[PDB]
């Protein structure tokens, strides 16, 4: 029980990680979508004015 | 930009090209003039000879 109550711990712990993490690498690969759609609609002006 | 670049050394060539067919031009409508002069001044000269 205690065992599993501090790995529980440890485990909610590496949940709101791995929350952190899918919220991290969410937020990263959105911040991505901006920065690759940002680039993107630049080497489309790029692209277009080329 | 190497394509401004371009989009200048292209309408640079445009440029030197009207410049130069300006010149070729004017220089094969002035000896063309040239042309009709001696051509017109041999008639001349040969109603003369005659």
């Amino acid at each position: 029980y205690e065992e599993v109550a501090r790995k529980l711990v440890i485990i909610e712990s590496d949940l709101e990680r791995a929350e952190e993490r899918a919220e991290l690498s969410e937020g990263k690969c959105a911040e991505l979508e901006e920065e690759l759609k940002t680039v993107t609609n630049n080497l489309k002006s790029l692209e277009a004015q080329a | 930009e190497k394509y401004s670049q371009k989009e200048d050394k292209y309408e640079e060539e445009i440029k030197v090209l009207s410049d130069k067919l300006k010149e070729a031009e004017t220089r094969a409508e002035f000896a063309e003039r040239s042309v009709t002069k001696l051509e017109k001044s041999i008639d001349d000269l040969e109603d003369e000879l005659y």
